[PDB]
RNA sequence: ACGGAAGGGCACCACCAGGAGUGGAGCCUGCGGCUUAAUUUGACUCAACACGGGGAAACUCACCAGGUCCAGACACAAUAAGGAUUGACAGAUUGAGAGCUCUUUCUUGAUUUUGUGGGUGGUGGUGCAUGGCCGUUCUUAGUUGGUGGAGUGAUUUGUCUGCUUAAUUGCGAUAACGAACGAGACCUUAACCUACUAAAUAGUGGUGCUAGCAUUUGCUGGUUAUCCACUUCUUAGAGGGACUAUCGGUUUCAAGCCGAUGGAAGUUUGAGGCAAUAACAGGUCUGUGAUGCCCUUAGACGUUCUGGGCCGCACGCGCGCUACACUGACGGAGCCAGCGAGUCUAACCUUGGCCGAGAGGUCUUGGUAAUCUUGUGAAACUCCGUCGUGCUGGGGAUAGAGCAUUGUAAUUAUUGCUCUUCAACGAGGAAUUCCUAGUAAGCGCAAGUCAUCAGCUUGCGUUGAUUACGUCCCUGCCCUUUGUACACACC
């Protein structure tokens, strides 16, 4: 069950609305990223936000999102 | 309890003057640290000396500790005949 | 000595449980908080936190001598190789056993469940304390048995945070008609923490950013 | 003038490895902090003990198995160094919890 | 809240497909039944019965036959310094070298005695008076509050038809929007780190040194200091690493799931720890000096001492252990782990050398431990033969005799040894438990218990399959819809 939780989901929506003038489709500076911005207690924490930020980054990059 | 009045005079003056008393729940032990009588002998002793409200009693992992108290103070005085301001646990020691 | 350090590490733990044991019985009527065994040179140095500490003192330190002879006397220890000092503690409002004793000894003056209790959360809230939440078990001028759950604010329940934020202490006031459980629980502030973890593995914070102004073209700046 | 060159193992041992650390690595580098010679901080396999219990205070219920676990950890560090240097990393250096011990030793 | 009402799901404490079995056999062991001076007791579907850490020779111990002691604080009163009161040699006696009792008569000195009141102790009662603890619902996903919407209202919406996950996990629809407890996070451990810090308590390379075979240069060992060097293996600190990634199928191009690639690892990475609100008259006063009340308290239901008993055997049931053999027994030989654990005011873990068929003994030793036992040279297992389907050399119950060890004590045989005795059991009725990968099952250790006693247990590693990768047929459990005259809630 692979299905991310409801503050990772948020965490990453919060991620893109704010910060899209940075980031790209790479789970690395994503991730790097993510530690330069946000004070996330766990790395593998930090890491399920960036790979999920990551998928809604190159799903919004076909066509658009809700939220 | 009946033990002989020598013992009663160890037990007695040892209390009046280290002030603090302990005793493990251990009858049939012959004989007990620094006083030198038969364990029972203080155990109960002190029941009595801390039923009359002398001295204070209390237990915990199978120890009596025994408080002294300031009637008992008064007690240890009138039954050793010195006289007031004697002794006790009550002086600064050295200088710890 | 001469011991294996696993004997000597577990008789050490032993001597700690007996230790605290010892002075929570002894020294209730004095809010009594914990301790700490320290091994030194020259000297080994129990330290106390109870809540009064100047009648802890005793008559011109006379008490602190009689439980120092105590514990000497019992764990077998030479005339000054063991000291006990007697420092506050710091917001008494924020160690469970505190609050524990404070109602038990509300109940033993026949106040209200409701207003000890809820004067117990109150006072917690008050001193700056994330949650609280004190339950009371047992039989109480009732028959049957029945219990009450008092919360307030914020707790969390599982995981390793358990281990690092809430205290929890059980106490169990004896009265004349049977016996009750005050079991008392208190969520101190993660943002404080001073030494460890200062927020939960929870909170990701975002950080927000700054408006730019772009256009008007390139250009450079000579140093 | 005394100081003469005496071979030593202070061993640490406790079951708090952030203080145990924090004792072991501010001695390494507090000794190192004038160019003595040492073989730093050597690490021991980390000792658990278990307990293993029933849950339960009677015999009734699930065969419900708890078992406890407490950690002593162990680090020695050797120092090539005289009398006095070692009476004062002895006298500091100081953590209530962790078990300090200095033995001379060569033979 | 409940239903012998309707519709969906969930699950190896459910099926399916198979595996290994159990149920039949001997024995071990618990429960019942009986027996008994006593055969101490709690527990009776899952959630009682190899459970109370319950492997009882004494003790434990609660039971039975018996003998002691008070360890009955303290207050009042009473007796009494012409003596209130304790002890005892011997004997009578008694299981007993108990002055328990008595014969006789020394001693002791206000410690006690008697009496009342009051205490105290109690594995005595009540778990249906309680604390606490635990088990079960639950191998579950539920609880709540702010602003807002519907309602006079208690309440409702949020918190929902669907879809998707292990998940009130998400997506999504949407009078709701955004949240907190719980799930998740987190923790702990096993997986990767020729990247960092290092180590005669870990280990490698080189060399001093030396043995053997080669002798051409070698190959194979010794040398807890002969130095030098390294940290890959080992150890543990700090960091890294995975986020189901990349590509691509399938689905409301949503959550997601499916496949190939890569990777230490892509079933919540594997396995655990914690874990909401609420419930039960679940268990536990036989863990507690946690406790209310009741009962007992000197011919004790207090404790202690001797002896016995929990093991008593026509039979019912449960966990099991060893088997019926030829993928085997026997016998030589090959030979590899991992979790542990160990002696101070003591005899714990024991190498080595001799004595012995064996068990064991005896003299030394290392080790308070990564240093010694120990590389725990474990067993299954692999290899060479013997036996050859014959209740056989499979099987080892039953039983006689003899040596040893633990322990004050081994008879009703604690255990271990050798000789002989050579049962039932020829794959097992209806029935029924566990299980999806280093898993099942086979194999053995360590640890708990422990003086001596594992056929139990908690872990640990050793060889290593078959069959799903699904469903709602049996079972059990959740969810809505529904009824209700229940609400101490179908007991």
């Amino acid at each position: 069950g692979r299905v991310r939780t409801k503050t990772v989901k948020r965490a990453s929506k919060a991620l893109i609305e704010r910060y899209y003038p940075k980031l790209t489709l790479d789970f690395q500076t994503n991730k790097r990223l993510c530690d330069e911005i946000a004070t996330i207690q766990s790395k593998r924490l930090r890491n399920k936000i960036a790979g999920y930020t990551t998928h809604l980054m190159k799903r919004i990059q076909k066509g658009p999102v809700r939220g | 309890m009946l033990m002989p009045k020598e013992d009663r005079n160890k037990i007695h003056q040892y209390l009046f003057q280290e002030g603090v008393v302990v005793a493990k729940k251990d009858f049939n032990q012959a004989k007990h640290e620094e006083i030198d009588t038969k364990n029972l002998y203080v155990i109960k002793a002190l029941q009595s000396l801390t039923s009359k409200g002398y001295v204070k009693t209390q237990f915990s992992w199978q120890y009596y500790y025994y408080t002294l108290t300031e009637e008992g103070v008064e007690y240890l005085r009138e039954y050793l005949n010195l006289p007031x301001x004697x002794x006790x646990x009550x002086x600064x020691x050295x200088x710890x | 000595a001469l011991i294996s350090k696993k004997r000597k590490l577990v008789a050490d733990g032993v001597f700690y449980a007996e230790l605290n044991e010892f002075f929570t019985r002894e020294l209730a009527e004095e809010g009594y908080s914990g301790v700490e065994v320290r091994v030194t040179p020259t000297k080994t140095e129990v330290i106390i936190r109870a809540t009064r500490t100047q009648d802890v003192l005793g008559e011109n330190g006379r008490r602190i001598n009689e439980l120092t002879l105590l514990v000497q006397k019992r764990f077998k220890y030479a005339p000054g190789t063991i000291v006990l000092y007697a420092e506050r503690v710091q917001d008494r409002g924020l160690s469970a056993v505190a609050q524990a004793e404070s109602m038990k000894f509300k109940l033993l003056n026949g106040l209200a469940i409701r207003r000890a209790a809820y004067g117990v959360v109150r006072y917690v809230m008050e001193s700056g304390a994330k949650g609280c939440e004190v339950v009371v078990s047992g039989k109480l001028r009732a028959a049957r048995a029945k219990a009450m759950k008092f919360a307030d604010g914020f707790l969390i329940h599982s995981g390793q945070p358990v281990n690092d934020f809430i205290d929890t202490a059980t106490r169990h006031v004896l009265m004349r008609q049977g016996v009750l459980g005050i079991k008392v629980k208190i969520m101190r502030d993660p943002a404080k923490s001073r030494t460890g973890p200062k927020a939960l593995p929870d909170a990701v914070t975002i950080i927000e950013p700054k408006e730019e102004e772009p256009i008007l073209a390139p250009s450079v700046k000579d140093y | 003038q005394q100081q003469q060159i005496i071979k030593i193992r202070i061993t640490l041992t406790s079951t708090k490895v952030k203080q145990l650390e924090n004792v072991s690595s501010n001695i390494v580098k507090n000794a190192e902090q004038h160019n003595l010679v040492k073989k730093g901080p050597v690490r021991l396999p980390t000792k658990v003990l278990k307990i293993s219990t029933r849950k339960t205070p009677n015999g009734e219920g699930s065969k419900t198995w708890e078992t406890y676990e407490m950690r002593i950890h162990k680090r020695y560090i050797d120092l090539e160094a005289p009398v006095q240097i070692v009476k004062r990393i002895t006298q500091i250096t100081i953590e209530p919890g962790v078990d300090v011990e200095v033995v001379v030793a060569s033979n």
